[PDB]
């Protein structure tokens, strides 16, 4: 159908925050990190999603200035409950993307 | 100092050696290992995306286990049992009969590739992975296990895996199928990659934001917690599927794929689509059934699926028209057969919450609001016996789910059989047929609740015979209409 | 003696298990059918029941029974309105 | 129907003269697998892996009724099992980070790096073989409760092999010209020290039998390695002056004596059956010449130098 | 192996040495230290009931923390702040500017203790009681941050105590008069026995009662765990008071206790009075203020100071019917001059709410009543004019708090004054009196607001100066009605 | 009066240039008590407690006009403090577990338990003069940063405390005729080794004034504790086969480095105002002599018999 | 010229700061005080308003003066009725 | 008053706990190790008052059977919000108890 279609073709990728304590930093860590990027942020209470078309970044050294708190780049499982896009992770950061375009 | 994991990571996997006093097929056996013949030296290249190392998987997971049950501990007087809608408790209830013990199974899931892999990183964040499942197994007993004392209906957290009440069977033939009876690449395709990022997240995810809604923050967070497990140990099967592809196996995935995706829709359809769309009361349904499925499994999973590489299933259309549809009357059927299940549904059908169905499901009133129609008259005028029914369902040979199509003004209901080695057996839709034909060593002795009815292996042959070999050990056991149909006055 | 079919019924929303008669016509079937259908979730109606193999185009005969019919245990069937 | 009221526990709980545990309600009766001898999954009662438990879990001569029953002595569930080793791991973890500060691998007697590279890091080969084994014997045990020793005994295999990978490429940063993170797969392979580990390694991971699998992994295999391997290695380590080695060793062998407790309740409950007494002892008998003859080539090849 | 706590813990507190290079009373001066001459040696034999350890401390107060933040973090999306009662908001608004500040305040209570306490055991207990208060003043900062960005009333969970705001100067010199003013012994006696066991049970369990009636579990669950610190360094209080005694000083630790229970008494009911009875939602009162007082301060607290061997005061029957009096006319006073305070206070006195008053105050509606039909006739008329204040309140010398009594149809009201040195001081109560009689030296210079105001130290003379003396930094930071008088629409 | 937006954080945080952080937000200016020169308590000016405070914090020749601004360089509060506490002293206890499973202390030198009688047991009084002394900077200095600096610097002079207190039982268990944990408070009292700290420590206690306790306490006494008492302690159990000391010592000096680590963080603050070099070095040179002759005496002691 | 006191007014439920003048009878002293007191928290009613010291069995007359009552600035006052 | 008297004159000793997985426990657990003790419960919903007359005993043993895990008698401070009576704790128990009787 056409809204199936429209919903496939899609270029979005981020992390789902499950909520507490790792939402409104992630949120901050995704626009201060992907400069020119728009980021989508979708609330639903229990979770959010955070997105950007092809790909998104969390540098773990943005991610722990907006926490507030020092902050380990593997931590974050504690509250990545989900993600869209291959991921991309090491010490310094995480790299949500696709790599075709749709 | 500490030297980073980058530097001694690859030693953590350096595991694979050249068998002299075994062959490597007596190690790696194909039905249980899977390799379709790929020589072990191909399968050093799997690298997992989502890596952890066992000092920090122990620190980590000790976090998230005091999170969630210091939360239960401090939200045990919230009211949630006394205070919710009682379809809310339905789903509480619903959900830990079909998933605890499930998820302990999947330990066995993950066990097969810790032995049977040939991938070493694999084999690694599969131990991991069989711990994530006892936590999730764990987790999931303990947190019912409190209102036991106040409901029978919540010993099915524990009971259900162990009865052949006919939901339990549809999910233990679902994941008896893709999670402990196939080979560690099948796991690794079928579980961890087509039912852990395709589906899990509907059921953890998409319902925690309707727990949220409701203010059952002890389950949307516990449920949440567990969900983050998932997404790392399901990046398992994506370098699964990479290797196969690079390695001409194309087609083997993309057809294990197909076959896992449609399996867990049915049994999604009748499990979460009723509790999303019915028993969650209608002020906490944060996005309907259909809607959840357009968020995670069109625009995430398929999307996620082509990016692999991999091609949209090839009954892509009747799996859209599926979605409109399905749950519908795989609700109807729940809810008037409610004295089989051990929850309690709720009808779902006060004209409020059918203006809401109409503007999710056009031409829902039309449908199946023609049905409800009847079954609404009937609890007004107090005709009882007829919403109360006096024989079995027809029921799929595969999904375990009764034979559903669409009712009211424009009928459509198919059935699609086959005659296989001298017994008739009745599918319902192209892709079940489809799926019992891919595999049919798999399938074609086992006998459905129905099949056995007839048979003679339910005895007395009467609804209190079946319900008894279903394992109700009481009166209060049996699903009632959740609200014993006060409902009905706002009709 | 007994005969078990599956039957879906007219405007109803799944199929049955309905245990019927070697001997019962088809107009018998319809209604033993009918009995777990109409008043239920399907809405009564004018008109004469008919049964036919599941999304045949040819009708069973009103007088025929399930023994003339060639139909086999457990196979699929239709109750609609001519 | 009869009506009743609802029950302070699990119904499979309801008749225990004591609360049930934690561990209890976590744990206790949760293969369904075993509930149908025709059908442990509920797919086809000839299906491939519906043919493989019933020869290999429920054929096994290994007996009992009541498998269901048996108590891990350490009661662990996954929540007290991860404090346990967050402790026990942060200790070691902090031991290694203290001994790099002080310089330790530079001052272990000269020689000890090639030891080391020949004896000790290809040991992340034979910890994986136990990794693989303990997921084993859990896939296939006929109680929940046995699988759960198992599954906690194949994280603990992964800690140790982890522990041994962290420790080769650590000490390849002193000692860069010793093959260290680079020879093992060949010594492992090759080398006549390690090839009686492999053979009896390569065989066990082929005793589909749950019961075998049990009783050569655990009653054989596993402590042959604890006096044999890891207790032979503190003692060279003394001798030249690695005083990190030993206390590794001691933090795994907490875990190796943890393995052998379960194991030992095990057999006990086994024994409660006088049947598998000889079930039992055929099984060790059978596998002890391959371990000691391991043992043996173990030894020899450590006391070179 | 480890050995035991018992058979190493004396040696954790045999710290005690005879000074050579300086004398005792250098090291140990009176005015810091409190021994009233009791030697050394007499104070070894101070035994501490609840004890703990390094280690010990540092795991389960980690524990502790870690529980209080995940509940925090997994409810932020409750909408407590959208959804709470205003009166609920006050009430939170009030407690934090309150207690936060003056828990960083106690820090220095305890130190004072840890350095300069006769008693070996008393200066390691202080040690964890420092840490305790650290973790008090921290988390009661942390968790009202949030809510900066909503209200700028919650700046004054950070802001009271550095402000000259009215109330603030009641907390500040009250909790400067036992907490950080004197020496180490009446510490111990004041604050840790007095104040410790005797009212913050009343403000952070019987609040936590209401609290989690209201369905605000982040906050029940937050001061519960602070409370739980409490009630261990609380027990350093009883062994000093208890020295004391054998060594022929009942005399001086009656008079203590009996000045920290009154103190305590008169700002508790200006604090925690109207929060409980008014502020709260009638439906979220778990008992009310008399009910908690009787429950707490009577029935558990002076039944313990029985036990360890001192007398009723001396004022017990005049506590008893202030208990029934003082805080309907705290309550009415923060109300009436509400733009003076930094929360929004709840008139409460719908008819409902006027009912239950009368219901645990017989003869309530006859006397604060009667004031309360005026102010909400004037309401009804819109002349908010007359429900502001063009004056200030007298105020006491002692409490800080506006002189008053009991209004209406048996009107009694009574400033008990005093010449000292020159100068006319006014006193709320008999004991206030007499409690800077006990210690002129410590109150005689003190100025309260309404000293400051007739010495020119509030300029302009007017209401907008002493606002703008008090602190305050916009519009929105001065108190309103909790409701904005929709309360008068049910009257 | 004007209408104003809510503020994001306090308003003394407002015009940060970046987010404040939980230790900004949870940590900076607490003390009303320096708002007013004239009554830094809510009481009579000329109350005891107010003149104790104008005299010795609001007079002291140490000055800044803004200590509030001062900043723990760790940024420390008291949740990331026991997070890190927790597993540096889980990681000691576990040595002392381990230790003691092995016998660790039957294998010391001979004689060392006379040695660790006479100069180790009574650290456990100087330890606790530490802890005296930190709460008393704690209670006097004029920011809550540095006030929150002397409380975890309290409780680590306490953990030290309890450290001694637990191996000097520990240690009497296998040498019960040496006098440990009998005769620490005659040593203290009475050996010439103690006198020069102790005297040291009394003297120290009395300094009131909150800068020249500070300087004394954290720029003299306690850096002479690292290297004329921990340090040595180290070397000489290394030449008498005692193991376990050098490790636990290890673990205090990271506390102890921490403590000079906001020390010379405050000395730099400190130091924005000229006027306080001569202040700070002129208290350095005031208490030096008597810190020299403190670790001359306890030299002089550890290295003999 | 200002003459502050602390006043109390019957059925009121606290006491006052007031300003008044050094030359202001008893009469206009009680007017002063009931400004902030009547029909704010105090029901109005006919009858004569009296000042007298706090709690004393004497009033003041209704002409006496500020300065001829010998009170003191800061003194507490109650206002009655007769 | 009588109110205020007979409020007094009580000798009820015990744990406050606060809201959490130490409440049923803790009153189980008061009831066995004090047979022949009525034991009291006053539910305030944040907390519960539980209290005998005189003296109650709460054992490590009884109390980590009752809860169900692993316990150490000083972990109750993480839920023991308050109590009545003086205190006598050790590694095996926690008494309870008044020295006088009123
Ligand atoms: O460094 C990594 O590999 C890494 C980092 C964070 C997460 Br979440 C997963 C993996
Ligand atoms: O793999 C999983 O995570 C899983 C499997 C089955 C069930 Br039921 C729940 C979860
Ligand atoms: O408290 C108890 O003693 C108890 C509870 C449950 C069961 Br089953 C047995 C005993
Ligand atoms: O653990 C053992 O070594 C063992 C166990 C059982 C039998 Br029978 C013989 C030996
Ligand atoms: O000692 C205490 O616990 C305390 C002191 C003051 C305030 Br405000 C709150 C608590
Ligand atoms: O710490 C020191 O040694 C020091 C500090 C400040 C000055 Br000025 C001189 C010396
Ligand atoms: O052993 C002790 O001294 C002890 C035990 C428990 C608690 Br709570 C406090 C003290
Ligand atoms: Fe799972
Ligand atoms: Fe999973
Ligand atoms: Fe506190
Ligand atoms: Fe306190």
């Amino acid at each position: 159908s056409t809204l199936a279609d429209q919903a496939l073709h899609n270029n979005n990728v981020g992390p789902i925050i499950r909520a507490g304590d790792l939402v409104e930093p992630v949120i901050e860590t995704a626009e201060i990190d992907n400069p020119g990027k728009e980021i989508t942020v979708e609330d639903r209470r229990a979770y959010v999603r955070i997105a950007a078309e092809g790909e998104l970044i969390l540098t773990r050294k943005t991610l722990e200035e907006q926490l507030g708190r020092p902050f380990n780049m593997q931590e974050l499982e504690i509250n990545l409950a989900s993600f869209a896009g291959q991921i991309q992770a090491d010490e310094d950061q995480i790299r949500f993307y696709f790599d075709k375009t749709m | 100092a500490m030297h980073p994991r980058k530097d001694w990571y690859e030693l953590t996997r350096a595991t694979n050696w050249t068998p002299s006093y075994v062959t490597e097929e007596q190690l790696f056996p194909e039905r249980m290992s899977g390799h379709m013949g790929i020589p072990l030296e191909k399968w050093e290249s799997y690298d997992e995306p989502y890596k952890t190392s066992y000092p920090e998987y122990v620190s980590i997971q000790r976090e998230k286990d005091a999170g969630a049950y210091s939360v239960k501990a401090a939200l045990e007087r919230a009211k949630i049992y006394e205070n919710s809608d009682p379809g809310w408790i339905s789903t509480l209830k619903s959900h830990y009969g079909a998933i605890a013990v499930g998820e302990y199974a999947a330990v066995t899931g993950e066990g097969r590739m810790a032995r049977f892999s040939k991938a070493p990183g694999n084999r690694n964040m599969a131990t991991f992975g069989m711990m994530d499942e006892l936590r999730h197994g764990q987790l999931q007993l303990f947190f019912p296990h409190e209102y036991c004392k106040k409901d029978r209906q919540f010993d099915w957290a524990w009971r259900a895996y162990h009865s052949n009440e006919w939901a339990a069977i549809a999910a233990k033939h679902f994941f008896d199928d893709i999670i402990t009876g196939r080979d560690a690449i099948s796991v690794a395709i079928m579980l961890t990659f087509s039912f852990e990022t395709g589906f899990t997240n509907m059921q953890f995810l998409g319902l925690a934001a309707d727990a949220a809604e409701a203010g059952d923050y002890t389950f949307a967070n516990l449920i949440s917690s567990i969900q983050t497990d998932e997404s790392r140990h399901a990046q398992q099967g994506g370098p699964a599927l990479q290797l196969l592809i690079e390695n001409g196996k194309r087609e083997e995935a993309q057809k294990k794929v197909d076959m896992a995706i449609w399996r867990a829709w049915r049994l999604f359809a009748v499990l979460t689509g009723p509790v999303m769309d019915y028993y969650t009361p209608l002020e906490d349904r944060s996005q309907s059934f259909k809607e959840f499925m357009y968020e995670w499994i069109i625009g995430q999973f398929e999307r996620s699926l082509i990016d692999l590489g991999l091609d949209k299933p090839w009954y892509w259309d009747l799996f859209l028209k599926d979605i409109d549809e399905l749950h519908h009357s795989y609700h109807m059927g729940v809810w008037y057969w409610r004295t089989t299940a051990w929850w309690n549904p709720a009808a779902g059908v006060t004209p409020e919450e059918r203006d809401w169905l109409e503007e999710k499901y056009p031409g829902w009133n039309k449908r199946w609001g023609r049905c409800w129609d009847v079954i609404t008259e009937n609890v007004l005028n107090d005709r009882m016996d007829l919403v109360s029914p006096e024989t079995l369902p027809s029921v799929c040979n595969m999904s375990q789910i009764p034979l559903v199509g669409v009712p009211g003004d424009d009928w459509n209901i198919e059935v699609f059989s086959l005659e296989h080695n001298g017994r008739l057996y009745h599918f319902g839709s192209e892709v079940d047929r489809w799926v019992f034909q891919q595999d049919p060593v798999q399938y074609q002795n086992h006998m459905n609740i129905v099949d056995r009815f007839l048979a003679g292996q339910i005895q007395p042959m009467t609804l209190e015979g079946a319900l008894k070999y279903m394992g109700f050990q009481s009166i209060e056991e049996m699903g009632k209409d959740a609200h014993d149909f006060a409902w009905a006055d706002k009709c | 003696s007994a005969f078990p079919v599956h039957a879906a019924f007219e405007k109803d929303f799944l199929v049955q298990l309905v245990v019927v008669d070697l001997n019962d016509s088809m107009d018998q079937v319809a209604e033993k059918v009918a009995y777990h259908c109409v008043n239920r979730r399907v809405a009564p109606r004018e008109g004469v029941m008919r049964v036919r193999k599941h999304r045949s185009t040819e009708l069973f005969p009103r007088d025929m029974t399930i023994a003339e019919s060639g139909l086999n245990p457990t196979e699929v069937i239709d109750v609609v309105f001519e | 129907f009869e009506s009743k009221k609802p029950m302070r526990t699990w119904s499979h709980l309801a008749e225990m003269r004591k609360k049930p545990s934690e561990y209890d309600i976590v744990s206790r009766k949760l293969h369904y697998s075993t509930n149908n001898p025709d059908s442990p999954w509920e797919l086809s009662p000839d299906s491939p892996m519906n043919l493989w438990y019933k020869q290999y879990r429920n054929a096994s001569p290994l007996k009992h009724d009541n498998w269901d029953a048996f108590t891990d002595p350490d009661q662990l569930v996954y929540r007290t099992y991860n404090l346990m080793q967050d402790g026990q791991e942060s200790y070691v973890q902090s031991l290694f980070d203290q001994f790099n500060e002080r310089e330790h691998d530079q001052m272990v007697r000269e020689g000890w790096e090639h030891t080391m590279a020949r004896c000790y890091s290809p040991l992340r080969y034979l910890f994986h073989c136990l990794q693989m084994s303990s997921a084993y014997v859990q896939q296939m045990a006929p109680a929940s409760t046995i699988s759960n020793c198992c599954i906690l005994q194949t994280a603990d295999s992964l800690r140790w092999l982890t522990h041994t990978a962290y420790r080769t490429h650590e000490l390849s940063l002193t000692y860069p010209d010793a093959g260290l993170g680079e020879h093992e797969r060949e010594l492992w392979e090759k080398e006549p020290g390690w090839q009686g580990l492999r053979e009896l390694m390569e065989k066990q991971l082929t005793a589909f039998d749950w019961g075998e699998a049990f009783v050569s992994l655990n009653l054989v295999v596993k402590p042959m390695i604890v006096e044999s391997i890891f207790k032979p290695l503190q003692q060279q380590a003394w001798e030249n002056n690695d005083t990190l080695l030993p206390l590794l060793i001691d933090s795994q062998l907490k875990d190796a004596e943890r393995h052998s407790r379960w194991s030992k309740a095990l057999v006990k409950h086994a024994l409660e059956n006088p049947d598998n007494h000889a079930v039992i002892e055929g099984w060790i008998e059978k596998w002890r010449p391959l371990a000691d003859r391991a043992a043996e080539a173990y030894l020899s090849m450590l006391s070179s130098d």
